[PDB]
């Protein structure tokens, strides 16, 4: 009935109302009035927040959340908790710091997300370890809060697997501006593939330090994943060829393909409810009151996110809230150190890629 | 010349406390065994 | 024919918290050095040829 | 400027051919033969002098070569003496000798030896695995 | 439910530190997602290293963990697990809950199965209560059910429907904030008297509008606070873990005596102070109780290998036979509960079963000598079993006769087991009864 969005500048907002006509002329033609409210901002900001989700609140009760933002700070997707929590309506990260996933979702959270999905991460970086066989591992995360649980995936999915993984140890630096400490650890690397999980500018300085190292020889290669990359609009000068990171980005897709794939994603969900219920659990009124209590008794949107399909790709959600069938566009740096398309995922969570084994090529 | 016969052709009659070692040698053992040094060595 | 093949030991199947190793593995040196394994080479092993 | 390192394992064996063969030192431009390893004797100066001059000596065999793989498995260093006083052990009032008086009294720590693992041997010294089948046989013409 | 949540979260846009004053929700403590998120009092999950010092106090080896399945109960658990692996000391059973777990029963029976006695809760406290009715319901509540307590469920009715005797844990200043007032303003004052001695200290922000940029100082204040140690607090040494949480504060350890908590035990952080006030044991007496009582019972599954287990079936009575060995000895029998069509996908049907061969002979003069009695079963897979994958083609497992035992279900294999370095990792083996090997079947050829 009403979906709210709210974008980083970009492409504009009369756009989005010409896809929002588009999708409703498109397919599966909704007895519920879907109506579409769109912003275009830059803030990182609470107030800014307020401002527009309580006045949404306080306008006709919107139903559903659309976010692709400009953004890359990544407690903002955590952020959405009380949205979820204080609104109850469902949430659609796309891009931005709404893309940024570390937020393990939560029984109050309904979270939504085309953002990168973290155990389909590790499987995919594994599955890039072996499509080119590279057996033979150097690992260095950091000690940012929630790479311990990709130390987990890496100790176990290597440990269920029966490939028998050549491993060097998960390198964590500890802190950051160490600068002596640092180069201990990292004198330690003395294998070819580096497997870095760390910040943006923590890479700059591992680049930085490496480069001295003779680390980043171009028989060496750098498999960096959408922690780092982020942005492939942003091509910061110290990341060279062979830089390899998976991400879903609109290199495969657009904004408003995104932007009517999720829709119809909540027309699905739609759809079931008014299969299985005939009336819908209104949003909230205003922030500023609680007047008898959260009692979902009317059932939201969870167990009807779990069957979502359209036009032969399944947009279907697991318990977690991530893609059954993902995209996780492969993205490598080459020579000009430009963001490429590489790899896909959507078949079966398949590789597809260029079969160029060589791409640390004299950045 | 070895017309010293011993005892059937084969037949055998007769057939520190503490230390964390101990799994560490017998699943050595089990690996020189699994490997067959031991049988280099014979 | 062919030698023995993997030569390793046939033990018993016990669990790690099991106190029991002990008594039992002494009753093993027991029958080996008292020959109840010669015991059972007679009852059970040493009866038939071609 | 303290380092402190526990790793020297004592390891006290008799000498058992072809487990344990003891050359002496070879001349051959150094101490160093291909596969012996110097363990230090206690050569008694006299009978009234008892004084045992620990003299290294070459050494090879079986045990020898598997504490070479321990050394590249386990990977440790590894202590190599001569059994002197008894051979294995001896009950003398439970005063033990040999191997299991220089484990008892921890004089060899690790013991290696061809160590018949007995009952009476497992009551008093724990064992590894056995390594090398045997038992008793009898030799004729 | 308003545990402080949003005000944290609200300050943890540009990750700003926040002490929370005296919360002991443990979700809290989760790094990963509570960013800066430090505590003057630290959850009870601390509390399970607790736990640990009445281990080396009190001499335990077998181990009964409850816990709510939580975010708090499986930190409790990652910390429970780390701190027994770190000393090898290995827990028996972990039940698994819920928060509203009433039908606790049939868990409860899969309590009454083991040696230990030793409960250690962590769930809330209707929780509590119920099992202290049910379990006081099976019986299972005598001198040696000691009841390992959190803070929780020392509250409300978990409190009005337990036994006495029981050991559980008072945080020293947990409740008169006035010190933690003091304390807290001393500790935040000279951690701002230390970030002024740093350099490039960032503005802060005014507007909640217009600042798109997350604080620098950010991690500075995370070093400053870390690193900061205030010897000189009220509840004592203001110094914090490795996870903002007070290292060392003072411990006391209470019993429910006529439903009066008695002091007993008291620790600096760690420092043993049992109080002259006695332990009786929340049944009998003041004996320091034994969670190791043996069964003679011995839980057996035998593989269908002739002659070491000769699987023949029984009379018509369901017994064995009268028979002789070729000496005209009368064989030592085994009736043997095993399946009819041992075959995956099939009608198994337990019957008993006659069985013949070394292995009875071995276990009747250990019966003899070492006073067991011993369970016999059959195989219904007939294998021994190994590590293969489970379905999403990762899940390593133990079959057969590794998964029986693995699953306690099975308690003992006697079976001629070859001795596997990998099994050895697992289950372990005594001393072995056979130096053998493998050997190869090859036919006998015709004459000309």
């Amino acid at each position: 009935l009403n979906i709210a969005v709210m974008l980083g500048h970009s492409h504009d907002v009369t756009e989005r109302e010409l896809r929002t006509l588009w999708g409703p002329e498109q397919a599966a033609g909704l007895p519920l009035d879907v109506n579409v409210v769109a912003l275009l901002m830059n803030r990182t900001d609470p107030k800014s927040l307020i401002t527009h989700v309580c006045d949404l609140m306080s306008g006709a009760r919107i139903h559903g959340l659309v976010f692709g933002d400009d953004t890359d700070q990544e407690a903002v997707a955590q952020m959405l908790d009380f949205i979820s929590s204080h609104t109850f309506v469902p949430i659609l990260g796309i891009h931005g710091g709404a893309s940024m996933i570390m937020a393990d979702k939560d029984p109050t959270s309904t979270f939504f997300q085309f953002g990168a999905s973290i155990q389909q991460q590790a499987t995919v970086m594994l599955k890039i370890m072996q499509d080119y066989d590279w057996h033979v591992f150097s690992l260095v995360t950091t000690i940012f809060p929630g790479y311990r649980e990709f130390i987990s995936f890496v100790k176990t999915t290597v440990d269920n697997s029966f490939v028998g993984w050549d491993m060097q140890n998960v390198i964590t630096l500890d802190t950051s501006f160490e600068d002596a400490k640092t180069q201990v650890q990292l004198k330690k690397i003395h294998s070819s593939v580096i497997l870095l999980y760390c910040s943006k500018d923590e890479a700059v300085l591992i680049l930085s330090e490496a480069r001295s190292l003779g680390l980043t020889g171009y028989d060496f290669f750098w498999i960096v994943p959408s922690l780092v990359s982020g942005n492939t609009e942003l091509i910061p000068k110290e990341f060279p060829s062979g830089l390899i990171s998976v991400s879903y980005d609109d290199w495969d897709y657009s904004l408003e393909a995104r932007v009517r794939d999720g829709i119809g994603i909540l027309t699905t969900a739609a759809s079931s409810m008014l299969e299985k219920f005939s009336y819908i659990p209104e949003a909230k009124a205003s922030c500023y009151g609680q007047m008898e209590r959260p009692e979902v008794p009317m059932h939201t949107l969870h167990p009807f996110m779990v069957n979502v399909t359209w036009d032969g790709k399944d947009l279907s959600f697991t318990e977690e809230g991530y893609q059954v069938h993902p995209r996780l566009v492969v993205i490598v740096l080459n020579k000009d150190r430009e963001w490429e398309k590489v790899g896909k995922w959507e078949n079966h969570t398949l590789s597809l890629r260029h079969a160029v084994w060589p791409r640390y090529k004299s950045f | 010349g070895c017309k010293l016969v011993t005892i059937g052709s084969g037949y055998i009659f007769a057939t520190q406390k503490g230390s964390p070692w101990k799994r560490q040698i017998d699943l050595a053992l089990l690996q020189f065994v699994g490997d067959g040094e031991m049988e280099e060595l014979e | 024919t062919g030698e023995l093949f993997f030569r390793s030991g046939f033990g018993i199947g016990m669990r790690k918290d099991s106190p029991w190793k002990q008594n039992v593995s002494l009753s093993i040196l027991k029958s080996h050095e008292n020959g109840f394994m010669e015991d059972l080479d007679k009852t059970w092993v040493r009866y038939q040829e071609c | 400027s303290d380092e402190p390192d526990d790793n020297h394992l004592s390891i006290v064996t008799l000498e058992e051919a072809p487990f344990v063969i003891v050359e002496d030192i070879d001349p051959l431009t150094e101490t160093c033969v291909r596969n012996t390893v110097p363990c230090r004797k206690f050569v008694k100066i006299n009978n009234s002098t008892n004084e045992g001059m620990n003299v290294k000596k070459c050494c090879k065999g079986f045990c020898i070569d598997i504490l070479k793989k321990l050394s590249r498995t386990v990977k440790f260093t590894y202590d190599l003496y001569l059994v002197t006083n008894g051979k294995h052990g001896k009950k003398v009032n439970n005063v033990w000798n040999g191997m299991i008086g220089e484990v008892v009294y921890q004089r060899a720590v690790m013991a290696v030896g061809s160590l018949t693992i007995n009952e009476e041997r497992s009551e008093v010294v724990d064992f590894s695995v056995p390594f090398v089948e045997t038992g008793i046989s009898v030799m004729v013409s | 439910h308003f545990t402080p949540t949003p005000v944290s979260y609200t300050a943890g846009f540009y990750r700003i530190p926040v002490l929370g004053l005296t919360t002991r929700m443990s979700i809290y403590s989760d790094k990963s997602i509570h960013l800066s998120f430090l505590r003057t009092v630290p959850p009870y999950s601390h509390q399970s290293s607790v736990w640990f010092e009445m281990m080396r106090v009190y001499s335990w080896n077998h181990i009964i963990l409850l816990v709510s399945d939580d975010h708090e109960g499986r930190a409790a658990q990652k910390r429970l697990e780390t701190l027994l692996e770190e000393r090898e000391s290995k827990a028996e059973k972990v039940l698994q809950f819920d928060p509203g777990t009433k039908n606790v029963t049939a868990l409860l029976m899969e309590a009454k199965e083991l040696e230990a006695r030793v409960i250690i809760l962590s769930a809330s406290e209707d929780d509590a209560a119920t099992v202290y009715r049910a379990a006081a319901m099976l019986n299972m509540t005598g001198s040696g059910y000691v009841w390992l307590v959190g803070e929780r469920e020392i509250s409300g009715n978990a409190l009005r429907y337990a036994p006495d005797g029981i050991l559980g844990l008072q945080l020293i200043n947990g409740k008169n904030e006035s010190a933690h007032i003091s304390d807290a303003v001393g500790v935040v004052a000279q951690a701002v008297h230390e970030l002024l001695e740093k350099e490039n200290i960032t503005d802060p922000p005014r507007g909640c509008v217009g600042n798109t940029n997350i604080w620098k100082t950010g991690p500075l204040f995370k070093r400053v606070l870390m690193s900061s140690k205030y010897a000189d607090g009220v509840t004592g040494r203001v110094e914090f873990n490795e996870d903002g949480d007070r290292k060392f504060a003072n411990y006391s350890i209470m019993n429910l005596q006529n439903r009066k908590l008695v002091q007993v035990g008291i620790y600096n952080g760690t420092h043993v102070i049992p109080n002259d006030r006695k332990i009786i044991w929340p049944g009998g007496e003041t004996e320091k109780p034994r969670g190791y009582q043996m069964s003679t019972r011995l839980k057996i599954v035998t593989i269908h290998q002739e002659p070491f287990v000769y699987v023949k079936p029984t009379l018509s009575d369901g017994t064995c036979k009268e028979e002789f060995t070729v000496n005209g000895d009368p064989v030592k029998k085994v009736i043997c509960t095993g399946p009819n069509d041992t075959s995956p996908g099939s009608p198994r049907h337990t019957v008993p079963q006659c069985c013949y061969g070394f292995c009875i002979d071995l276990l009747i003069k250990l019966a003899r000598t070492m006073n067991f009695t011993y369970e016999v079963h059959l195989v219904a897979d007939g294998k021994f079993g190994t590590q293969e994958r489970v379905n999403n083609s990762n899940k390593k497992e133990w079959n057969g006769m590794m998964g029986e035992l693995l699953s306690g279900q099975a308690d003992m294999i006697v079976a001629p087991l070859t001795i596997n370095n990998e099994r050895a990792q697992y289950i372990e083996f005594s001393k072995p009864f056979k130096y053998q090997g493998l050997t190869i079947l090859v036919k006998k050829e015709i004459p000309r």
